[PDB]
RNA sequence: UGCUCGC
């Protein structure tokens, strides 16, 4: 039951949303009585996590959009955590990048923020 | 005949003899202070090799600011055999 | 038990075990001498190799490395008697794979 | 009579009987005749499956008195054994779940 | 055996695997010859030879 | 491929035992039994019909192994 | 061949059996139980379960007989299934 | 009491050299083996 | 919420490592110290 | 959210042999790792994929099918600086009780870093004015069995401004 | 523990 690596690869909320939708549809297409009665925590966690993701703006996303966003942010020398947070949150306001996003000092430059907003809104 | 005991003997039996108090003087205090100074100064010595930290969570811009820097002594490879070169 | 008046069972002697070995029936020998006679489930600690109780090791004062194990009861009695004789058997468990 | 020779290499087991032998040529060489009395005592645990369900139902209905039958029922969910000499055996046979 | 009062034991396996191993390896039809020299032991006896 | 192509009696006994234990635990039948309430008889029928879904993993003493199907082996 | 496989004719007695075999449990079970057990405890000799006698004692299937090989299930499967691609990485 | 039906008709009836305290109503084996 | 712990593992014993125990290990393994030479109580119940 | 590589010995009973092996393996792994927190790993959500699946043995014991399966599963484990958006599912005098939406009621922010108008008078009063943001700080796990929870984490709410809500 | 038996 040992784990090989707990930090193998960070993934955004879109992959989790797609996985939850696929698992939900495969479950509703292959619903089993005894398998469900054995453990009902699976259905609960899946449904509640899917609902939480639906409450977020994580919808209207596609792998092509994620790849375009990554290629756009690769020119800004930002770290993986910053772009991950920007993709998961999808900031529409600048103040979210100004104060909430860490490593603000010497990174905003007061000119790159407009480009970041234009990229995240596209 | 010896009597029976209901409870086991105490884990730390008492003794009527106590340890002699330590020697006093400027010499003992100076040696104590010097031993404390050696304890404090030998851990920061490059000979004190610490356990190499591993499994970094992420890379960050603050890495260069928090990067631990310490001078490393160069062993004399003439006296040391060849098998210990990096 | 031994006798019929004591409602005893028939004994598989050493020569019967030899015959079962010669036949090569490992599962039948296992069922006869372990499953049907003195089967028991003990708790062994994977750290010190000693026998625990109720999923707990009193020696190490922990319960993370304690695991269940099927064993003949006579084998557990032998292990306990050997521990009484200062001949401590330390069992290094491992996965069946 | 030590542990190794008397309790490890050779030990006593249950589900066994001992009886005097008598000749019977009308049986095949791979067959052996067992008395009804010993057959009612030595029991075999059969698992309820989709094949022998209707046979085990009749065996339970017969009970521990008729020779073709059973003596105990162990449920799949709970491991509490049930004696067939007491209780309604028909209700037990009608409630024979797989496993 | 000689049927002059000999008592014999009869064991019932409690496992399907053990039952199958007993029937296959220790079957009467599969052990008609001894492994010592291959001679058949299960054969005709008195009142069958005569 | 270097071992004997004939299926030994020990392999037969173990395969029949495992198949009977599985069938007794509500395993699917592949020979369409006809009133056989004994799992060992069903296992023998599957062996004679060569429909047992079990692959023997013969291990060499050094550590090497090889897989042989029941239908691939020769029965007597 | 068993008596003459170590280069010296070793008998079936306890001495030859000890010189041939290595399993502590079998040596203890055959003869000289206490002496062999105390000697093993002194040497700290770890005894495996490769032999038949220790397999019988510990209640595990012996390596000889039907237990020499292992069985595999011919289940409908697909080794190395297709992996879901990672979009963020 | 019986663990299944809750009855108090627990009788000690030995069945072929097997001591067994069993419920007399539903036949549930309460305890067995001595 | 709930911590994941394994219920049962199919553990198989590999080998038995014989050895000896120090008096400290004997104290650590044991639960109680036996100091009374008698077996039962003086009362008629004869409790240990 | 992050992927974790695990290797598990899954036992499938014989009455599931008609089913596909990979589907039943995934179902069993999901049933075994649902709503559970692995120590020093985090709360696992579900199975992401199955990378390696080797041969399926059958033991001389139970007789079921034992398969060693290598898989990757998604878990919830911040990187000590991640930003989250939760909802206030209660409040205590020593600290508010914020819960990620239907995810886990384990986030306990200490009220010791906001502007000096911080207090909770047991009337569910959040903060005196001048979707709740969260900055995870440290992870912490603990055991359960110690005789014959496990994930709380600390939450920071700095002077973020919050032009939308004070 | 002893002993008489049963092959
Ligand atoms: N003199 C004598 N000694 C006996 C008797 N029964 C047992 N022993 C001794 O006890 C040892 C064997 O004990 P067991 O026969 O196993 O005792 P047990 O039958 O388990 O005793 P219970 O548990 O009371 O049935 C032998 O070494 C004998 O010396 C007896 O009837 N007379
Ligand atoms: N001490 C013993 N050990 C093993 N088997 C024994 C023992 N005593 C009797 N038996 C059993 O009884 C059988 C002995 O019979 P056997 O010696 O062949 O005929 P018999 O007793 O000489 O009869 P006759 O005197 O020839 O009429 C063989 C054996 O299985
Ligand atoms: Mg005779
Ligand atoms: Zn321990």
């Amino acid at each position: 039951m040992e784990v090989k690596d707990a930090n193998s690869a960070l993934l955004s909320n879109y992959e989790v949303f797609q996985l939850l939708t696929d698992l939900k549809e495969q479950r509703k297409e292959s619903g089993k009585n005894k398998h469900s009665s054995g453990q009902q925590n699976l259905n609960t966690i899946t449904y509640e996590t899917l609902k939480y993701i639906s409450k977020t703006p994580c919808r209207h996303q596609s792998p092509e959009i994620v790849r375009e966003f990554l290629t756009a942010l690769k020119s800004h020398k930002l770290t993986k955590a910053e772009k991950l947070q920007l993709l998961n949150h999808r900031p529409v306001t600048a103040v979210e990048i100004q104060l909430m996003v860490e490593e603000s000092e010497e990174r905003l430059t007061e000119e790159q923020i407009e480009a970041l907003l234009h990229t995240v809104t596209s | 005949l010896p009597d029976v005991v209901l409870k086991p003997p105490p884990l730390f039996p008492d003794t009527d003899y106590k340890p002699v108090p330590l020697k006093t003087g400027e010499g003992e205090e100076y040696m104590l202070a010097l031993k404390q100074e050696l304890r404090e100064t030998m851990k920061r010595m490059p000979y004190f090799i610490e356990t190499p930290e591993e499994r970094q969570d992420i890379e960050r811009y603050s890495k260069r600011y928090m990067k631990v820097y310490k001078e490393e002594w160069i062993p004399d490879w003439r006296r040391l055999p060849r098998e210990m070169m990096p | 038990t031994e006798g019929r008046s004591r409602d005893g069972g028939l004994r598989l002697g050493e020569m019967e075990r030899d015959c079962l070995i010669g036949y090569g029936a490992s599962m039948l020998l296992l069922e006869r001498l372990m499953i049907s006679s003195d089967a028991f489930e003990v708790d062994v600690c994977g750290q010190c190799g000693l026998l625990g109780y109720s999923g707990w090791c009193h020696y190490c004062k922990s319960s993370c490395h304690v695991s269940s194990l099927r064993i003949p009861y006579a084998c557990k009695l032998l292990f306990q008697e050997l521990q009484s004789m200062n001949i401590i058997p330390r069992l290094k468990l491992s996965k069946y794979n | 009579q030590g542990r190794f020779r008397g309790n490890l290499s050779g030990k006593r087991v249950d589900f066994s009987g001992r009886t005097v032998i008598s000749p019977d040529p009308n049986l095949r060489i791979d067959e052996v005749a067992v008395p009804v009395h010993v057959a009612k005592i030595l029991t075999f645990p059969e698992k309820v499956n989709k094949a022998n369900i209707n046979f085990l139902r009749k065996l339970v209905q017969n009970g521990p008195e008729v020779h073709p039958g059973a003596n105990f029922i162990q449920q799949r969910h709970t491991q509490m054994k049930r004696f067939l000499k007491y209780g309604n055996r028909e209700k037990m046979a009608q409630e024979l779940k797989y496993g | 055996a000689d049927f002059d009062g000999d008592e014999m034991n009869l064991h019932l396996p409690q496992t399907e695997e053990a039952k199958a191993e007993a029937l296959v390896l220790m079957g009467t039809k599969a052990n008609l010859v001894t492994p010592r020299n291959g001679e058949p032991l299960i054969a005709a006896i008195q009142d069958f030879l005569t | 491929r270097i071992t004997t192509p004939y299926m030994t009696k020990y392999e037969r006994a173990r395969v029949l035992g495992t198949r009977a234990l599985q069938i007794a635990m509500c395993a699917p039948v592949m020979v369409e039994l006809e009133g056989e309430t004994d799992p060992l008889l069903i296992a023998m029928k599957e062996l004679k019909a060569r429909k047992i879904p079990i692959i023997i993993r013969r291990y060499l003493p050094d550590g090497s192994y090889e897989d042989w199907g029941v239908d691939e082996l020769i029965i007597t | 061949d068993l008596m003459t496989y170590k280069g010296e004719v070793l008998g079936i007695t306890r001495f030859g059996l000890a010189k041939m075999k290595e399993s502590v449990l079998m040596l203890a079970s055959f003869e000289k139980t206490a002496d062999h057990l105390f000697d093993a405890a002194y040497f700290g000799q770890k005894d495996s379960v490769c032999g038949v006698s220790e397999c019988i004692i510990m209640g595990i299937p012996m390596n000889i007989g039907t237990g020499l090989f292992k069985l595999l299930h011919k289940a409908d499967r697909d080794p190395n299934p297709p992996k879901r691609p990672l979009i963020f990485d | 009491r019986c663990p299944d039906c809750g009855s108090t008709e627990l009788v000690e009836d030995s069945h072929y050299s097997q001591s067994q305290l069993v419920c007399s109503d539903c036949g549930c084996v309460v305890t067995e083996g001595v | 919420k709930e911590q994941f712990r394994e219920t049962d593992v199919a553990k198989k014993i590999s080998h038995i490592c014989f050895g000896m125990k120090s008096p400290e290990e004997m104290r650590q393994q044991a639960h109680i110290q036996v100091v009374s030479k008698n077996l039962y109580s003086q009362d008629n119940q004869h409790a240990p | 959210f992050v992927l974790v590589e695990m290797v598990d010995t899954v036992r499938i009973p014989p009455w599931q042999f008609e089913r596909k092996l990979n589907d039943s393996i995934a179902e069993e792994l999901n049933k075994k790792l649902a709503n559970k927190v692995v120590y020093n790993v985090g709360l696992c959500i579900c199975l992401f994929d199955i990378t390696k699946l080797e041969d399926a043995y059958v033991f001389p014991g139970d007789g079921a099918s034992h398969t060693k399966v290598h898989f990757r599963c998604v878990v919830f484990h911040p990187f000590l600086d991640e930003i989250l958006i939760g909802k206030i599912k209660g409040c205590s005098p020593e600290g508010v009780h914020v819960s990620l939406g239907f995810f886990d009621d384990i986030l306990i922010p200490p009220e010791s870093l906001q502007q000096p108008a911080k207090f909770d008078e047991a009337e569910q009063v959040w903060v005196w004015e001048y979707g709740e943001e969260i900055r995870f700080r440290v992870v912490d796990e603990s055991f359960v069995d110690t005789s014959p929870y496990t994930l709380v984490g600390s939450i920071s709410e700095p002077g973020l401004g919050l032009l939308s809500w004070w």
